[PDB]
């Protein structure tokens, strides 16, 4: 189980509390805490950030787009 | 009051004391068989102090602790906490690889009187877990150890012969028959009487091989306790079954067979009585 | 001259506590014992629910409260 | 020992309490120390309380792995 | 890289930390350990995104993070 | 010390709440360090043994140790 | 540690919890688990006053001054 | 240790996947890790309703704790062998 075939790709972000993200994924560590970048809301279409750090405890699922 | 009174008394002159001597635990023994039904208050905190004696580093303490567990089963039973009887149980089983003769005989007679009392599916460790650790320890030479064991082996064969496989038993009937080179007598005694408890369990024949083998060896403690053991396997599982046996023994050119062939036929002809006539 | 939490819980036994749980509930009653996790020993706890609060139950004997839920020690209630 | 008495019915039909008023029934096929386990020919049962009213649905399945952390209860139904 | 060598290197920079209560912690990062434990000074930290207290340093548990916004200025520094 | 009393109450009669506010009361045969319990005769009540007993198990009941807010003697 | 409670010994600190706790008292025992040790309590929930409470370090979600 | 051995089993098997938060996927295992957490090749909706905002999205990770279950058929898995195992596992 890794998340590496998806660096600096694209990625779907599905959080527990049922939002949704957009972004390039350009680290992780352990916990599937994530770096990213180019961050938006699927919903929203609404740019969250050029640099984010997004703790694993909200994730639920990444997926490769 | 003064029944709360006397046992304050008597549990702070146990705890105290430096000889070892019979007259405190007769003492705390005979007031707690008048009393018994009363006692069931007062035996709560008497049962954490002997829990907490065995663990003190003394040995005679450890002597006195496991000495007034086996004098308080038959109150505690009447008091119904078997609860405890169980934690009695597995912290004398845990104890069970001391040192010190005089104390593992001793844990080892209060281990013979939970289990004579007990329910026999009940007890925790439980029996199959039990019998084969002390196996091991019938090889402990010793004495109070050899004693108490036997009887602790023995009881099994009574009351619970179905748990350990009768290749245990087997591995048994090896290490008492060569227990009883030993120089005390009730050691001699007890160890012929579990043949007849490990003949009921498992079978004559197994049993009776291993005997007339022993009738070979010169010493003459082991043919004439061989040949005790012969009238009482005989008594127990029937003499249809030792007899033709023994009879095929006696046909062997070897003159001590010859006799221990004819002593065991004194000893199972007065062990059944009437029978005899068939 | 340092002042340890655990020496300040160690000083409590023997003495009444209120724990107060990370929800509302909490108990109170004779601190029996503890152990480096802050499981709890308490002795006739009376269990509370908190806002009018309705006590849950009143315990006698001993009650083991696990300390994974445990937020605030108060020594002597 | 209480995860070693359910190793006693395994192959045995088990109730299984989880979190957010959720029951399974089913035959114990595997289960590991976090709780986590595997039952087969199982239906659950879901309470749900919509329009302030009680109704309860189903759901069956021939083999399941549950996600231990959100047991609550493991019995026989 | 890892998130949390990038953590450890962004250490005097401005960045903005969302909890799992929604409190907004806006501050400069003056430490960073294993667990993602923070400790910021210059702080202002609001009740919810929708904005406001001034506080001089904060320390904020890794497990309670939700996310946390760094400075577009973040991958050359 | 809670160690102790894992061992002093089994075979006791207990009351096992969780987290969710359900108390089961039962005799305990078993503990774990993870605090998982084993019961047996157990039944549930909501907060309180006085309010309506929601079930009866004839069965062994084991109760998960990550969900246990108090296992408490009667 | 990341955090020297040393220098917050004797202040006043705020500490939030989980579960949406928040307590305010004066700094006077820390361990290296977060265990504090606080005096002239007042747990906010609006107002609640304990005197010398232990907080858990466990539950400890934030960490500032008062 | 167990329920990794058992997932690795279910490699190029259909699997669907239920998420706490109401979400179902079907998909191929393609992965899985100590943790139980997934990687599905090929993605599909089973249901209308729970299943989430994807589309061209075919291959995902999913956070094992995150998971409430996995359906699987009865052929996918060797009862006796789940059994046996379970029996010789130690817990303490």
């Amino acid at each position: 189980a890794t998340l590496k075939d998806y660096l600096n790709k694209r990625v779907v972000i599905i959080k527990v509390d049922g939002e949704c993200l957009i972004a390039s994924l350009n680290g992780f560590d352990k916990n599937t805490n994530l770096f990213i970048t180019n961050v938006f809301n699927r919903i929203s279409k609404e740019f969250i950030c050029k640099a984010q750090l997004l703790r694993g405890s909200e994730i639920a699922l990444v997926g490769l787009i | 009051r003064l029944e709360t009174r006397l046992i304050d008394a008597l549990l702070i002159a146990f705890q105290e004391q430096t000889n070892s001597d019979s007259i405190i635990f007769k003492g705390f023994g005979a007031v707690t068989v008048s009393l018994d039904i009363r006692m069931k208050p007062f035996l709560a905190p008497i049962v954490s102090t002997i829990l907490n004696h065995l663990k003190h580093k003394t040995p005679l303490v450890r002597q006195h602790a496991a000495d007034l567990c086996a004098i308080l089963i038959p109150v505690i039973k009447n008091c119904h906490e078997f609860e405890m009887l169980n934690k009695l149980n597995i912290i004398l089983y845990e104890s069970l690889g001391e040192v010190y003769p005089e104390v593992l005989g001793s844990i080892i007679n209060a281990m013979y009187c939970i289990t004579s009392v007990m329910d026999l599916d009940k007890l925790q460790p439980p029996i199959n877990q039990i019998l084969p650790t002390l196996t091991p320890i019938l090889r402990n030479k010793h004495r109070k150890v050899e004693v108490n064991t036997i009887k602790f082996v023995g009881l099994i064969g009574k009351l619970a012969p179905t748990y350990a496989p009768p290749k245990e038993w087997m591995r048994i009937c090896f290490e008492l028959l060569e227990l009883l080179k030993s120089t005390n007598k009730e050691i001699r005694r007890s160890a012929n009487a579990t043949f007849g408890f490990i003949a009921e369990a498992i079978g004559p024949h197994d049993v009776l091989v291993a005997l007339l083998n022993n009738l070979k060896v010169q010493e003459r403690q082991l043919r004439v306790c061989t040949a005790v053991a012969i009238g009482i396997v005989a008594k127990v599982c029937g003499p249809y079954n030792v007899l033709p046996v023994i009879m095929n023994e006696y046909t062997t050119p070897e003159t001590n067979v010859q006799n221990g062939v004819l002593k065991a036929m004194s000893f199972m002809f007065e062990y059944i009585g009437n029978m005899s006539k068939d | 001259p340092e002042i340890l939490p655990l020496e300040v819980i160690d000083k409590t036994i023997n003495q009444k506590v209120l724990i107060v749980l990370q929800s509302n509930r909490e108990f109170e009653g004779t601190l029996v014992g503890f152990d480096d996790f802050v499981n709890v020993i308490l002795e006739d706890a009376v269990e509370w629910l908190i806002d009018r609060n309705e006590k849950v139950m009143q315990h006698h004997g001993r009650m083991l409260l696990s300390g994974n839920n445990i937020a605030i020690l108060v020594p002597g209630g | 020992t209480p995860l070693d008495l359910l190793k006693l019915n395994l192959d045995e039909r088990v109730y299984i309490k989880l979190r957010g008023a959720r029951t399974l029934v089913g035959t114990l096929q595997a289960f590991d120390s976090h709780c986590n386990i595997v039952l087969s020919d199982a239906v659950e049962t879901i309470y749900q309380l919509n329009n302030e009213e009680l109704s309860e649905s189903e759901r069956r399945c021939e083999m399941v792995f549950i996600r231990g952390d959100t047991v609550t209860l493991i019995s026989t139904p | 890289m890892l998130p949390l060598y990038l953590l450890t290197n962004a250490k005097g920079q401005q960045m903005q930390i969302e909890l799992k209560n929604g409190e907004i912690i806006q501050g400069i990062l003056t430490n960073v350990d294993n667990w993602m434990n923070l400790t910021l000074s210059n702080v202002t930290e609001y009740s919810e995104e929708s904005a406001a207290v001034k506080l001089n340093e904060i320390y904020i548990r890794g497990t309670f993070i939700k996310f946390i916004k760094l400075q577009d200025n973040i991958i050359d520094k | 010390v809670t160690t102790e009393f894992l061992s002093d109450i089994i075979g006791k009669t207990v009351n096992v709440k969780l987290a969710s506010g359900l108390l089961y009361s039962g005799r305990l045969e078993s503990i774990d360090g993870f605090m998982n319990v084993a019961l047996s005769s157990a039944t549930e009540h909501y907060e309180s043994n006085n309010n309506k007993l929601l079930n009866k198990f004839n069965s062994d009941v084991f109760l998960r140790g990550t969900q246990v807010m108090y296992i408490s003697e009667q | 540690a990341i955090l020297d409670l040393a220098k917050y010994k004797d202040s006043k600190i705020r500490v939030k919890l989980m579960g949406g706790k928040l307590v305010i008292g004066v700094l006077k025992g820390y361990d290296q688990l977060m265990n504090l040790v606080l005096d002239d309590t007042v747990e906010y929930m609006n107002a609640r006053k304990l005197g010398l409470t232990v907080i858990r370090g466990t539950i400890l979600v934030s960490l500032s001054s008062a | 240790m167990l329920f990794f051995s058992f997932f690795k089993t279910l490699v190029d098997q259909e699997v669907v996947v239920e998420l706490k938060n109401d979400i179902e996927i079907k998909g191929t295992l393609q992965s899985v890790d100590q943790f139980l957490n997934l990687k599905l090749d090929n993605i599909s909706c089973t249901d209308e309703k729970k299943y989430p905002h994807l589309g061209s999205v075919r291959n995902i990770f999913i956070r094992g704790s995150t998971v409430r279950y996995v359906y699987l058929n009865k052929n996918m898995v060797d009862t006796n062998l789940l059994q046996d195992a379970t029996r010789r596992e130690v817990m303490t």
